[PDB]
C-alpha cells in the first residue's frame, strides 16, 4: 500500500492525453473500421474513467 | 371557382431530391444485428 496510493495522479496524467489522442485520430481518419473502433474505445474510456473516479472518491 | 384570382400560385415542389453520402453507423447496426442474445424470442 505504500507506493499504491501515488499512482492515481500517474494514471490521471495519461487519461486525458489518450482521450485527446483518440479524439484527434478519430477526427482525422477516413476508413469505417477505424472510426467504429475509435468510437467504441472512446465510450469504453469514458466508462472506465468514471468508474475509477467513483471508486477513488468512495475509498478515501 | 374563385381560386384562380390568387397571385401566389405554385404547382408543386417537383425538385430533385438532395444527395447524401454513406456513413459508418449502418455497418455497426448490421454487426450488432448479426450477434447472439440470451433470451429465446420464439417458440413453435
Amino acid at each position: 500500500n505504500g507506493k499504491w496510493r501515488e499512482q492515481l495522479g500517474q494514471k490521471f496524467e495519461e487519461i486525458r492525453w489518450l482521450i485527446e489522442e483518440v479524439r484527434h485520430r478519430l477526427k482525422t481518419t477516413e476508413n469505417s473500421f477505424e472510426q467504429i473502433t475509435f468510437m467504441q474505445a472512446l465510450q469504453l474510456l469514458f466508462e472506465v474513467e468514471q468508474e475509477i473516479r467513483t471508486f477513488s472518491f468512495q475509498l478515501i | 371557382d374563385n381560386c384562380r384570382d390568387v397571385s401566389d400560385l405554385k404547382q408543386y415542389d417537383s425538385d430533385e431530391p438532395e444527395l447524401r453520402s454513406l456513413s459508418s453507423w449502418i455497418q455497426n447496426e448490421f454487426n450488432k444485428a448479426c450477434e447472439l442474445t440470451d433470451s429465446t424470442w420464439i417458440e413453435l
